[PDB]
């Protein structure tokens, strides 16, 4: 039968895969730093993938991309969509950001906040890094004293300060797909989304106040008084939140936003492809993304980031943990009828 | 690109393609550090023959 | 013309000897009783050949090169071989019993005792040189005398031949051909005293070209005859402008100019292409493009290890057979556009390329096809350092036990040049760090 | 690289001759010492265990020791009897009356010095003498008494040479005296400072594999000798043919003796035999690593294995031995310690044993081993907590204090392996 080793304990995506390794009964799991292992749930950082793909007579397979890490931060997402010509720096659902250190692109984020400031636009941009930085203001200056004063480097964008609403709580949300990518860099998309919303009605004067603004699920967890009025956890799934654009807006999740997130996700992961790709290695990966997206009063969506090491929703995890099996490792280790996931590529 | 320092022969070719611009130990040591493997080696033994010995 | 001698060190050294020099002969067309008939001028010449040949008065072309082992099994097939006609007994050199894969047992307990006749042996071939221009040195990480022997030849070699251009042909160790537990030891070790005496070391994984031989040439159990007649090609590439007509590393000294420009970091990695098996009845030759294209696959490199996740400090292009400098130039615009090729900020994002016409040589009833077109390119990128990774990694485990130090100290050896080659590896890591690298 | 062999006692001459009678078998050599063989590999490294005589006829490099002649004449009549050096045959008279002491102390002094002497002769004739093999049993006076005595005399005049031995460790379910334990703890004191190598071969596991698994219902110590013999062979394959791996002594135990201390093996191997059905490259590597193939009576999945070398005798496949042994150290990686990188090395030799077409032996140090010396060391201390039997061994001039001794360097023994076994 097969081995495997665990090293990132307080993953609870991999914690259940392991679990579920167990109960086929042909799995068998090692110590961390045993060698003769056929799948590697590997650590967050530093991963050694130099030693892999080194042991004669195992097909070896580890649930992380070498060279990912340039889609999921902050600071290396901006450049390579500024430079990588398959994304062409213009793409249209990136919004406008620059990287300021506190090489620098200082004088030109200063630039267009001038071109916003001539024509009277809505000049408000964030603040945020790789914990929270939290920072939303008008001007700039205010972003700067705050920059520097921290520590890491903080990347600026600018704030889609026209969001889409739900209603009834006129609040904003973010939604977050999972998307799993194999060792033949197959894309495939999870079935169930999230949307992480916002508890209090969204506020266009108090940009102090980061709480209907920052969708974050640990946020509305602190700093929210009704935090669970409408959804439990401020989670809604997509049968409902697809069932209220059908009400409210007469269309559907699928046309007016899904279409949007695959080809997002599609383009995102083709522009890399020939840098991390493990088609002729040694050793070959997989590994499971977390996309977050941002949609707008005119259903446009936004790529707000991408998590190299996300979690799921509680409901989710027992659907997308086996759906890792049955893609992702199976498929390279055998054991011994409709998919939950979508192929995109 | 720009193709330099081109050198042509009957036996082959050869030239550089550019597509970018930029941005003891001595004798005696040597004799010693052997010399004090060979007593280290030496002096592991000796006390082996004690050992025997006694 | 200045002159090279070639030094083969252990069984892996000396049978890799075997295989290079073989194919040297069928390269200029010298018989295996040391006769050219191409060479008209008898008796001597400034031919670029002549920089490893010598001519008697009879006409023979012999070797500068000198076999050392502390063992004379693998020493005494040369002997009585095929070529037993092309050295003469001086260049053969064997020793008693064997190093016995101990580093210690190799350089102190039986490197002192035979030193010195190696380098007498070594000054009767560099007398006969006009104007030597240094050494090449072929030899395993793994074996007793491979690592021990070398290192302190190597030592010596800086004394005697001061600012002499040392350049080595190294095998890295892999389990599925070792014979030796220890030989991450022995490897770690030789590599720490012999760094500040080598200018530029080609490694070869044994383990990449395990593979190798397995998926193109179909072979499979690859024996070592299989690999090193392979090991050969790659030489022979490497040294083909050494030994040829040419423009691009016509000496020593142009190898460390054109790839070293750390010295620390001195080990290239090598990719060779095509690799087609002779037994494949139909075959389609490939194009200047497709064996370019080739060159940046990690199945076809010496050592398996990922140049996409490192930093290039310099490219050679060694083509042999029928390629002209357009057809290279259109490839590497090509694969400018379709690959990760990263040079560090301070260093030109360039390609340094020679063309030999005459199409590589096959030894005939050989496992490699002869094809019209091949290139071997020698590139200083920092994702060579995964294989020092693996071999301190191991080295690492057996250590934090002590697990057969004994048998070096029992040898001379102290246990603090574990420790002093350790920290060297581990400052050797952290170099090629800085020069190649920047629940949700 | 010339092996001299050494065999003291009666057991070690017995097994010792088998030894000596199998492999001229193997290398086409009858018992005149005439070669009449059909293949080159039987010649290509005959000298490393045969001396050349004028007619191109081959002498053992073997001497024989015992305290008393009766199996050194049963020897001499036997199968192979003349093929050894007549002059090579050391004996005395009195014996050692399975007493330890009368063997390295008093009976054995009188003679060590005439087997040195032939130990000479026999190593100044080697080009390059590797080293120096001994067969003997524990639990005896003569070869246990005794040939520690031959070692430790050896190590002196000889101290850069590899000492090997096998060593037959007594139990009693196949006993001749009481005082076996007393014996072979002394021996092992000895051994575990002065030999490199030991192949620890159990009698008690050689009775269990002829009762159980050859179907022997009586078993004889010529059925127990046939099995040794055969791993004897087997384990010395390497050192006798052409091959890469382990081909020398001093190369064996640098890949075999990761600590000065942990030098004891457990030999195995497959098939049993006592045989026209060839056996498979998967049966031979299941055999080979199955505990009842084990000739040391250790459970290997009570301890880990530091090092494992494993040799394959007849003509197959190695694209399918390299397989299986991967297969077998990938799905028991548990049983194999993790900070020996790569501890399992193979072997091939297209030459196989007399009657099987495929043969495979294997070479284990596992701290399962100290279940051995557990056992020893447990029916030592009770008879010596009562001070039992030795009278035996004061008369000839011990005292108790040496017996404390090796009762606690064998216990340190079993505490080292203990230690390696967590990790
Ligand atoms: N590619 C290749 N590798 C070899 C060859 N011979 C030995 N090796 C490798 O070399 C390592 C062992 O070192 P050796 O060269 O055999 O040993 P040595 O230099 O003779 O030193 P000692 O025998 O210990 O005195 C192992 O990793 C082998 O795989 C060969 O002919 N070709
Ligand atoms: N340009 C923008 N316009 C509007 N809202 C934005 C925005 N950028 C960020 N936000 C809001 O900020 C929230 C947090 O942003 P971000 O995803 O960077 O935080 P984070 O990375 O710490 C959480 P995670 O653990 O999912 O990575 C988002 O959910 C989004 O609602
Ligand atoms: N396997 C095997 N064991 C033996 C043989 N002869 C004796 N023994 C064992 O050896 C021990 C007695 O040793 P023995 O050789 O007779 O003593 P010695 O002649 O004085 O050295 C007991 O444990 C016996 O079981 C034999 O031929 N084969
Ligand atoms: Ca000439
Ligand atoms: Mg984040
Ligand atoms: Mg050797
Ligand atoms: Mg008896």
């Amino acid at each position: 039968m097969y081995t495997f080793v665990v090293r990132d304990e307080n993953s609870s995506v991999y914690a259940e895969v392991s679990r579920l390794l167990l109960a086929t009964g042909q799995w068998k799991r090692l110590r961390k730093d045993n060698p003769r292992f056929n799948l590697m749930l590997g650590e967050r950082n530093r991963l050694p993938f130099g030693r892999l793909g080194h042991e004669p007579g195992l097909v070896q397979l580890v649930n992380y991309y070498r060279g990912a890490d340039k889609l999921c931060r902050k600071a290396s997402l901006v450049k390579l969509i500024k430079t990588s010509p398959e994304l062409s720096e213009s793409c249209t659902w990136f919004p406008e950001s620059y990287v300021i250190y506190p090489t620098d692109e200082r004088e030109v984020f200063l630039a267009a906040y001038n071109r916003r400031r001539e024509g009277r636009e809505g000049n408000v941009w964030i603040a945020k890094s790789s914990g929270e930085g939290i920072l939303i203001s008008s001007e700039a200056s205010e972003l700067l004293d705050f920059i520097d004063e921290q520590g890491q480097v903080h990347v600026i964008q600018k704030y889609l300060e026209k969001p889409l609403l739900l209603e009834p709580g006129h609040r904003k949300f973010d939604i977050r797909s999972w998307v799993l990518v194999d060792h033949l860099y197959n894309i495939y998309l999870y079935r169930e989304g999230v949307l992480r919303t916002s508890s209090e009605p969204y506020n266009s004067a108090n940009f102090q106040d980061k709480t209907c603004h920052l969708t974050n699920h640990c946020i509305q967890k602190e700093y929210s008084k009704n935090y669970g009025r409408y959804e439990e956890g401020n989670e809604m799934f997509f049968e409902e939140f697809n069932q209220y654009l059908m009400d409210a807006l007469n269309t559907t999740l699928e046309n007016s936003i899904l279409l949007q997130i695959k080809h997002i996700i599609r383009s995102c992961l083709m522009c890399i492809e020939p840098a991390i790709s493990t088609k002729h290695l040694h050793y070959q990966s997989f590994q499971l993304f977390g996309f977050d997206f941002m949609v707008d009063e005119e259903l446009k969506v936004w790529l707000i980031e991408v998590n190299g090491a996300p979690a799921c929703a509680q409901k989710l995890y027992a659907e997308l943990c086996q759906g890792i099996v049955d893609v992702a490792i199976s498929s390279v280790f055998p054991l011994a009828p409709t998919s939950i996931f979508i192929k995109l590529h | 690109m720009e193709v330099i320092e081109l050198n042509k022969c009957t036996s082959g070719q050869s030239f550089e393609v550019i597509l970018k611009p930029p941005s003891d130990p001595s004798l005696e040591e040597i004799q010693k550090k052997l010399e004090a493997a060979e007593e280290r080696r030496k002096y592991q033994e000796a006390e082996l023959l004690k050992h025997l010995a006694e | 013309m200045r002159e090279c001698i070639s030094i083969h060190v252990g069984q892996a050294g000396v049978q890799i000897g075997n295989a290079c020099w073989e194919l040297y002969c069928l390269e200029h067309g010298i018989q295996p009783d040391g006769q050219m008939p191409s060479d008209k001028t008898i008796g001597g010449g400034d031919d670029s050949f002549n920089t490893f040949f010598s001519e008697t008065g009879a006409g023979k072309h012999v070797p500068r090169a000198v076999f050392v082992d502390l063992e004379p099994t693998v020493i005494d097939e040369v002997r009585t071989g095929t070529y037993r006609q092309l050295f003469h007994p001086e260049q053969l050199i064997t020793g008693k019993e064997d190093a016995a894969n101990n580093y210690a047992r190799g350089h102190y307990t039986i490197g002192k005792e035979i030193i010195d006749l190696v380098l007498d042996r070594i000054r009767k071939l560099a007398d006969q040189c006009t104007g030597l221009q240094g050494f090449l040195v072929f030899h395993s990480f793994g074996g007793g005398t491979g690592s021990g022997f070398t290192s302190l030849l190597m030592e010596r070699l800086s004394v005697d031949y001061g600012k002499k251009s040392k350049l080595e042909f190294s095998i890295y160790p892999a389990p599925q051909v070792s014979t030796a537990v220890v030989e991450p030891y022995n490897s770690i070790l030789t590599t720490h005293t012999t760094l500040e005496h080598s200018d530029c070391a080609f490694m070869v994984d044994n383990e990449a070209i395990y593979d190798i031989c397995r998926r193109n040439l179909d072979i499979e159990r690859p024996t070592y005859t299989n690999l090193n007649r392979l090991i050969s090609q790659i030489v022979s590439s490497i040294t083909a402008s050494l030994r040829f007509d040419g423009a691009l590393n016509v000496d020593l000294t142009e190898f460390q100019t054109n790839l070293v420009p750390y010295p620390r970091i001195h080990f290239p990695l090598a990719t060779y292409a095509p690799v087609i098996s002779a037994e494949k009845a139909y075959h389609e030759q490939l194009s200047v493009a497709e064996i370019t294209n080739a060159c940046f696959e990690p199945a076809n490199q010496m050592v398996k290890c990922d140049p996409r996740h490192g930093k290039y400090m310099a490219c050679c292009l060694l083509y042999r057979g029928d390629v002209v400098p357009k057809d290279v130039n259109a490839a590497i615009a090509t694969i400018k556009t379709k690959r990760s090729i990263q040079f560090v900020d301070w260093c030109p994002t360039g390609f340094k390329v020679g063309i030999n016409y005459q199409p590589p040589t096959v030894v005939p009833g050989g496992d490699l096809a002869k094809v019209q077109r091949a290139v071997c390119m020698l590139s200083n990128t920092t994702a060579i350092a995964e294989a020092w990774a693996r071999l301190d990694h191991k080295f690492d485990l057996m250590y934090a036990k002590r697990a057969f130090v004994h048998w070096y100290v029992g040898e001379g050896m102290e246990e603090g040049e574990f420790s002093e080659a350790r920290e060297d590896m581990a400052a050797l890591e952290k170099d090629y760090e800085e020069v190649g690298v920047d629940e949700e | 690289r010339e092996i001299v062999h050494i065999q003291a006692g009666q057991c070690g001459n017995q097994i010792g001759a088998k030894f000596w009678e199998v492999i001229s078998d193997e290398h086409g050599i009858d018992p005149t010492g005439s070669y009449h063989g059909d293949s080159d590999l039987q010649l290509e490294r005959i000298n490393v265990y045969y001396n050349e005589a004028t007619g191109n006829k081959y002498v053992p490099r073997a001497i024989l020791v015992d305290l008393e002649p009766g199996t050194m004449d049963s020897v001499r009549s036997g199968p192979f009897g003349q093929i050894f050096r007549p002059d090579n045959f050391v004996f005395g008279q009195s014996g050692a009356g399975n007493n330890w002491a009368k063997g390295h102390y008093t009976e054995g002094a009188e003679l060590v010095d005439s087997v040195l002497d032939v130990v000479r002769k026999e190593s100044e004739s080697c080009d390059c003498l590797q080293g120096f093999q001994l067969t003997h049993s524990l639990g005896g006076g003569t070869g246990s008494g005794m040939g520690t005595l031959l070692i430790s005399k050896i190590r002196e005049e000889y101290p850069d040479r590899i000492m090997n031995t096998f060593s037959v460790m007594p139990s009693p379910k196949v006993s001749d005296t009481v005082v076996e334990p007393y014996n072979a703890t002394l021996s092992v004191h000895q051994l575990v400072e002065n030999t490199d190598e030991t192949y620890c071969i159990d009698n008690e596991a050689l009775y269990d594999i002829c009762f159980r698994t050859l179907k022997l219902t009586t078993p004889t110590y010529g059925d127990l000798n046939h099995l040794v013999s055969a791993t004897m062979s087997g384990v010395t394959t390497c050192l006798r043919f052409p091959g890469q791996l382990n081909a020398d002594l001093r190369k064996l135990a640098v890949n075999m003796v990761p600590f000065p201390r942990l030098h004891f093996f457990m030999p195995g191997f497959a098939p049993l035999t006592s045989q026209y059905r060839a056996l498979t490259v998967p049966e031979l590597t299941q055999q080979m690593f199955d505990s009842k193939n084990m000739m040391a009576a250790c459970d290997p999945r009570h301890g880990r294995y530091l090092t494992v070398a494993a040799i394959f005798r007849g003509r197959m496949s190695m694209k399918e031995v390299d397989e299986q042994m991967l297969n077998v150290q990938n799905k028991n990686s548990s049983y194999f310690v993790e900070w020996i990188p790569n501890n399992v090395k193979t072997a091939v030799c297209d030459i196989p044993p007399r009657g099987l077409k495929m043969s495979a032996t294997f070479i284990g140090n596992s701290t399962a081993i100290q279940e051995l010396f557990k056992r020893i060391s447990e029916q030592f201390t009770a008879m010596f907590r009562r001070k039992a039997f030795l009278h035996w061994y004061t008369g000839e001039g011990m005292d108790e204090m040496e017996f404390t001794e090796a009762e606690s360097n064998m216990n340190d023994l079993v505490s080292e392996y203990q230690q390696y076994q967590d990790a």
